[PDB]
């Protein structure tokens, strides 16, 4: 409805139903051999980084790693009804790799 | 109560990027979002400059070089004669050709002493066509739609576009030709107004029509040096000779300078603004008109505080970007040529103000000031109550 | 074993048993870089379009998209025991994108 | 009951497309399918011709150019002498070399003024080797196994092959040599047999053997230009001077020509037909035999309503496919030359029929008439009772 | 932690617990063009061949295909406690295509 | 009692394969596994050899030819004067140049009648940088860790690495420089010692230091011989004229030869062995030192049953890797040039033994003797008791 990347200004609760229109257009279809192989490699990198953690065939997955208040500690309605995705990406930018490693460790069991 | 981290795919966030876009020859409004822009560290200008240099060098690769022209000429615009070999390597013959004054030095050619002269191929043409830059898969191009955008700072109305608008890779030095006009008012933008070194880009809200012509009736002649290596030059001029010139409406240019002086008084302090005159490459207006590279004296326009006529010279041998040891011979066109163009921008340099535009990246900064390329990061994590 | 595209003249009931014969040979690894990159992208685009709808890695799955009689009013025994996949594709070539976006809409709803 | 949408992966359907086939050097039957073919809209023929042009350009790129041989020749085959520079630039040495008549024009080389002559690299050979054109993964190559195939029309016996057979890139002008023969009858195929412009392709069920020879016993001499540039040419002939000829058995050609006339009468109206004679490169029969490029006069074969001997000429400078801006000097072969081949197809052109055609694309269209490139679309949707 | 490929000399009864460190290295995204296209094609071929068989998301999976004694008639104590994976790959090497075809046929049911 | 099929992923098996190893500029121990090695059939040597030739050909591509040199040099090391054309085509200037003796054949440049002489760009530098060869995902590199490995046969201790060690592309004919020393003793290894045609690679455990110098104080001068085409030559020498020499300690070399003889007699039968001396690229020691290609006479090192001084000559025109048509004019370097190197290995060839190092692939077999590339196959099937 909002097109590609159109829910960037909306909140998380509004933008969580429209993840497909950003998920679909990550492939091609729109020398140039190198950029084309680069596009394939970037999509595969994101896909298998998702697939290491489990939930390879779905857009929303739930993991067993508990949320730590040191990463962020504000209330859930403020996160999911008031904040955009970019502001949240700014806040936890110092801890994304640590959360990725904890999610990777928990799927190993 | 208790929260667990969840993984989302397709998250609409982005970061900075420096990817290589692809040429080509949809738009989403994006409410409630602000992005900072900077046209001076924008990377699409360098990408366009590298691509233009690469195509201009690739077009000059297979066809003929003018190494045998590097010989003494017994000239009488000049009428010169020289000695070359025939198509048979054994024998030689005498020919003659008409050269302009700017292509010869006291007589030998302008760039035999330093550069390698390569003839432009007769099949190709110098007519510009619109070029759209499209981001590859996984990247996006953001466009700032603010009418008051001054070149750097936050933008309130940011929108995402698949490809840029049609940009014509024109060649100009002092007056921007066939560019994008401003939305409502003459807009000045620069990196640092208090710095003398940094250039000044002026954009106009209404264009000024410039008419240029070449009244001489030239005739093309063919000259060969050997097997498969031909060479085209002017043979003779039919009729009376007359100089080339360009025409500009005087009152429209005076009103344009008045608006420009008003905006320069707004950006600087309230004081007297005076325009002064500016090597034929950087002093004169170097541009293309109908296939011949005009070089027009512009000291009449930039002298202030019915029509006006600027005298122009013609060069057959040019060197774009001043490459070391590589030049170009543009083959002349037969008959009279006329052309018309919009004037949409002036490049200036600092009060006294003189036009100089020898770099061609500031030509393309006036077209890619609205754009910015970003990289989509579709993965993201956020806590949710459910396990 | 009828081989690759061997059941192209067989009926839709009979040709549904040979899906793994065709599906094994869409990907390479059996001047030349353009062909391999093109094969990889065509397989990857089809796999992404299959995984967006859900259930890429298993057979039995729920779709919950109702069939419209305007698309095809033909009885099910006549579909699955009388014709092949080629004329079925000819019948539903123009209606296919509607079915695709309805499956995508039923995925998140 | 309600019906719900299912999705199937691996559906056996195909659609027409064009792909990037690659060279290489299983088969299943497809029952109950009636895919239609068209020999005059194949993309494989255009892609094969572009690949042959790209391969012929790349082999002649790095080696020696024949610019310094555009000198005056004191010719007396012919024996000629000329001045040429040796490896030291200051010294000039007199030399001599035998030349054929078609290579020289009143003397000088025939393609001096037209284009530049790039000598063939002295170790390359033009022996045809079979090339299988194969499609990537996700595409398939169909084949029509119908015996009475006529080009445009629906097939009843379609088969999917891994890729094509051994297509030999033989170069010929009138008689298609070393080709693939028909199974049952002599088959004549045309896009429009009621049009004079369109060429007529004939395929023979039984081949006619041809023997060709060059009985002159040449020897090879080398001439140096300067640093790293050499040139190979005939020095002398050790033996009797004889012409080059080709032999065809007359009874085989008469029976073959009767079959062609009978089937061509069957395709046309019940009228009498005559066979008549056909620039030496488009009039004569041009082919390579053992490394030398023959040009044989074929007016004795096509003169109807023991052996037949056809006189031939040898030419070293060739500029085939009419590419203006390129030429080629094939190096001569020492010793006697003898080769044999099978005549497989003939190219005709309109009562009066004569051999005609300078295009080399119709040689490969007679090999790629059975094939077609399709694109697999494995996703399909169908209704099922419950999901 | 034995490391990558360090359980090659061990028997397959003990080498089968170490499959994670071999699986985690075979990744992407971490004459350049030939190597990159080759790595992408090998990863996609392994994933497609694993996904047709079933059990796309796990390292140890087991199907309904019965083992034939013509492939190998030795007992489980000889297989899992006497031989390494190299020797067992050397035994059934000419029967891998038949076993893969049987697994692909059995998963289509 | 029924066994059903189990599918495993990540199975540790490998098979031999050849892959495209990429350059770049961690070890795990594999227990109870025995893998055979063969460094003569190793494919990493051919890959490295092709990559080094491709890098050299890429470096020599845009750096302009030397024609119109090969004029008649009038010479009095030598002092030579010659006539050459200036930047204007029809005028001839007089120049003088200092050339070495080995660059000149009776005068004329040495590589004038064999190959085109492409001058080497003045930016170029022949200093070796270490190159690690890495394997892509799905492939692995196996390293043999036996301390007395003789090149072929099974290896008891095998370990796996991601990339090879720091292989330096040092080009040297007779004596291997800056290589990898052996672990315990001097190790002599060959394909079979009975064949006299096969080369013998000796690897030392204690390096011998060498000091080489060019005591002449040369000055460089630019000569322009065309439009935008110029090249560098030695102008004049300041000070006393001296020869270039290399210094080796005599005690270290005597101990090295005695260790080589002691270990070499253990392979052959009971017979005394003598070292004898060995076109300067194959007869004497050719190596690069500070940018100049030294050619050192080594008859004093291999004459047996304080310092040893070896006289050396300098060449500027070399044609390495034996390919005709690819010579290079190395530019001269001003000032005194001094370098030091470690002697790692000696190449021998048949008792009597003399150094012969004509091929360059034996320089890299002494570094890539441990390594072997394999292809990992992660899938596997086995029976268990499931379901
Ligand atoms: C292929 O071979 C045939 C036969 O050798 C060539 O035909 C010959 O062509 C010449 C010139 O066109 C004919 O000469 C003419 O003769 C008549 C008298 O008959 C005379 O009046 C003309 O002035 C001219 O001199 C010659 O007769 C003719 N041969 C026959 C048997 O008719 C043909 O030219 C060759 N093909 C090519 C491409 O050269
Ligand atoms: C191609 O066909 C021609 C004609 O069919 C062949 O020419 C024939 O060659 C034979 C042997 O060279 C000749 O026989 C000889 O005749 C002479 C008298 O002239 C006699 O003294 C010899 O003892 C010998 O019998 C024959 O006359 C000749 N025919 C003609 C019409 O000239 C030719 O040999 C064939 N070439 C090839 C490669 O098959
Ligand atoms: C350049 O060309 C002119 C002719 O256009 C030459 O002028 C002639 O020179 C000859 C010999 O000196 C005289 O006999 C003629 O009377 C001259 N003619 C004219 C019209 O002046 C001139 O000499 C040439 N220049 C050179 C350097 O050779
Ligand atoms: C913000 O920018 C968008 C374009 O990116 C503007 O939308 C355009 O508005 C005009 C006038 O209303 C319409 O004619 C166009 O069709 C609109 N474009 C699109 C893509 O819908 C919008 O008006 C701008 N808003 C402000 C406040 O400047
Ligand atoms: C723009 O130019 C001015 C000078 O024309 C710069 O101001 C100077 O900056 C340097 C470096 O920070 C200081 O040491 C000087 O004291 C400054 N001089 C004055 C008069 O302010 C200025 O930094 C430049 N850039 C911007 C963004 O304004
Ligand atoms: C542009 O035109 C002006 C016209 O005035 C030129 O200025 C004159 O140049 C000549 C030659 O140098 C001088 O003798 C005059 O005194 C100048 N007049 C003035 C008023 O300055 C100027 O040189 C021209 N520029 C170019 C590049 O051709
Ligand atoms: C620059 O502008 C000034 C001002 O218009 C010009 O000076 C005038 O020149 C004309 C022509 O000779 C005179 O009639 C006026 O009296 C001059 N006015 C003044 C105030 O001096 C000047 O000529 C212009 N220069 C150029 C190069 O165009
Ligand atoms: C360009 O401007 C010039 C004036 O500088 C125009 O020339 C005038 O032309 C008309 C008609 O031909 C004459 O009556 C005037 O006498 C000319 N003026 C001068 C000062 O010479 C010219 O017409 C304009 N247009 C073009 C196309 O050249
Ligand atoms: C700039 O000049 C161009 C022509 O060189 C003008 O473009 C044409 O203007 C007329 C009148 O409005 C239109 O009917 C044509 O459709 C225009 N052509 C094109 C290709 O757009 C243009 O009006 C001038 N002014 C501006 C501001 O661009
Ligand atoms: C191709 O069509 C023919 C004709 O229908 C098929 O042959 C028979 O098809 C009927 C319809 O199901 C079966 O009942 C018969 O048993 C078939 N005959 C035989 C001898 O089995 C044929 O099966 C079709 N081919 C394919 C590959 O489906
Ligand atoms: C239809 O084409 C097939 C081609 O496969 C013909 O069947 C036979 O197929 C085998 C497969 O290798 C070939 O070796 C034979 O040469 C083919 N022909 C025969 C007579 O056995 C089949 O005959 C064709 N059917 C018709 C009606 O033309
Ligand atoms: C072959 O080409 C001829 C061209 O003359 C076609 O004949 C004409 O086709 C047009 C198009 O329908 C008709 O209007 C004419 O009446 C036809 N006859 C003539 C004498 O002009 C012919 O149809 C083509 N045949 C095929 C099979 O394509
Ligand atoms: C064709 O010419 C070559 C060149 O002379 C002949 O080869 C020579 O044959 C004689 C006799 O056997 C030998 O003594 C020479 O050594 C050969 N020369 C070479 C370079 O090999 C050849 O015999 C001739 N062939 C015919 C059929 O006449
Ligand atoms: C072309 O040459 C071959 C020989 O290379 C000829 O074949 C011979 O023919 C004769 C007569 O028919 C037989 O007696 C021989 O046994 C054949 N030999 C071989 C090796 O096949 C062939 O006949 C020639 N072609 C023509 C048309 O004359
Ligand atoms: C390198 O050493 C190995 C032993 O470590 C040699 O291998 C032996 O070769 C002989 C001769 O064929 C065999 O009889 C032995 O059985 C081999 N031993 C093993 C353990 O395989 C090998 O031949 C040596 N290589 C060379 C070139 O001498
Ligand atoms: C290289 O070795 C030679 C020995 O042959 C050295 O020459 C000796 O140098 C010393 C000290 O200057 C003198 O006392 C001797 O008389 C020299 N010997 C001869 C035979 O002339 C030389 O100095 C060494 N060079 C370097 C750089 O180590
Ligand atoms: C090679 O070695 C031999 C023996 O060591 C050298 O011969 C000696 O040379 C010296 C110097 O002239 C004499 O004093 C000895 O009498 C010689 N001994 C014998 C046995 O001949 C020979 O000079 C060496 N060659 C080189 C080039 O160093
Ligand atoms: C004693 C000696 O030769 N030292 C040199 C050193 O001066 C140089 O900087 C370095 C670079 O290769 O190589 C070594
Ligand atoms: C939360 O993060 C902090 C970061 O300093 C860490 O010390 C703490 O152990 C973490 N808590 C849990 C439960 O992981
Ligand atoms: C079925 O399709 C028709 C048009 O093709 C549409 O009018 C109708 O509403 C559809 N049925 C349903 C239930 O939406
Ligand atoms: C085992 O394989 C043999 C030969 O392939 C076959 O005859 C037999 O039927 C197979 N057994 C089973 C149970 O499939």
């Amino acid at each position: 409805f909002l097109g590609f990347l159109g829910a960037a200004g909306s909140t998380m609760g509004a933008a969580s139903m429209t993840l497909t229109v950003q998920a679909r257009l990550l492939l091609s279809g729109i020398k140039q051999l190198q950029a084309r192989v680069l596009a394939v490699e970037r999509y595969l990198k994101d896909q298998q980084l998702l697939g290491i953690w489990g939930c390879s065939g779905k857009l929303i997955c739930c993991t067993a790693v508990p949320w730590n208040a040191s990463w962020s500690n504000r209330s859930l309605d403020n996160i999911w009804n008031n904040m955009t995705w970019m502001e949240w990406d700014r806040e936890i930018n110092n801890y994304t790799n640590l959360i990725y490693n904890l999610i990777e460790e928990s799927q190993n069991q | 109560e208790q929260l667990w981290v969840t993984v989302y795919y397709g998250v609409p966030v982005w970061k900075e990027a420096t990817t290589t876009l692809f040429c080509a020859s949809q738009e989403v409004v994006l409410e409630n979002v602000t992005e900072n822009f900077n046209m001076w560290k924008n990377n699409m200008v360098e990408q366009m400059h590298e691509d233009i240099i690469s195509l201009w060098d690739q077009s000059l690769k297979p066809c003929v070089k003018l190494t045998p022209l590097c010989v003494t000429l017994n000239c009488t615009i000049k009428n010169c004669s020289f000695n070359i070999t025939t198509v048979i390597k054994d024998k030689i013959q005498k020919n003659y050709a008409l050269f302009n004054r700017l292509d010869i030095v006291p007589y030998r050619l302008i760039s035999c002493n330093t550069s390698v002269i390569t003839q432009a191929c007769p099949k190709i043409s110098f007519e510009p066509i619109p070029i759209h830059y499209c981001a590859p898969a996984g990247f996006a191009i953001l466009k700032c739609n603010d009418k008051k955008f001054n070149g750097t700072g936050p933008c309130t109305n940011v929108s995402t576009v698949q490809c840029t608008h049609g940009i014509k890779p024109v060649v100009s030095t002092q007056l921007l030709l066939n560019g994008s006009l401003a939305e409502e008012e003459v807009v000045i933008r620069s990196e640092n107004f208090t710095d003398n070194v940094k250039t000044i880009i002026v954009q106009l809200n209404e264009s000024v029509i410039i008419n240029c012509t070449r009244p001489n009736n030239n005739t093309r002649k063919s000259i060969t040096f050997g097997p498969g290596r031909a060479f085209y030059t002017t043979g003779d001029i039919i009729g009376d000779i007359r100089k080339a010139y360009c025409n500009i409406s005087s009152t429209q240019w005076n009103n344009t300078l008045r608006q420009i002086a008003r905006r320069l008084r707004e950006q600087f302090k309230d004081k007297t603004i005076v325009f002064n005159s500016s090597d034929p490459e950087i002093v004169m207006h170097s541009f293309n008109c109908g296939g011949e590279f005009f070089y027009c004296n512009t000291t009449q326009l930039f002298n202030s505080t019915t029509y006006i006529t600027l005298p122009c010279r013609i060069k057959q041998i040019i060197n774009m970007w001043q490459e070391v040891g590589k030049a170009m011979y543009a083959p002349p066109i037969a008959g009279q040529i006329r052309c018309s163009s919009n004037i949409t921008g002036i490049l200036l340099t600092r009060e006294i103000f003189r036009p100089e535009g020898g770099n061609m990246r500031d030509n393309w900064r006036s077209e890619l000031y609205k754009y910015k390329v970003v990289k989509i990061e579709p993965l993201g994590v956020a806590p949710t109550k459910c396990k």
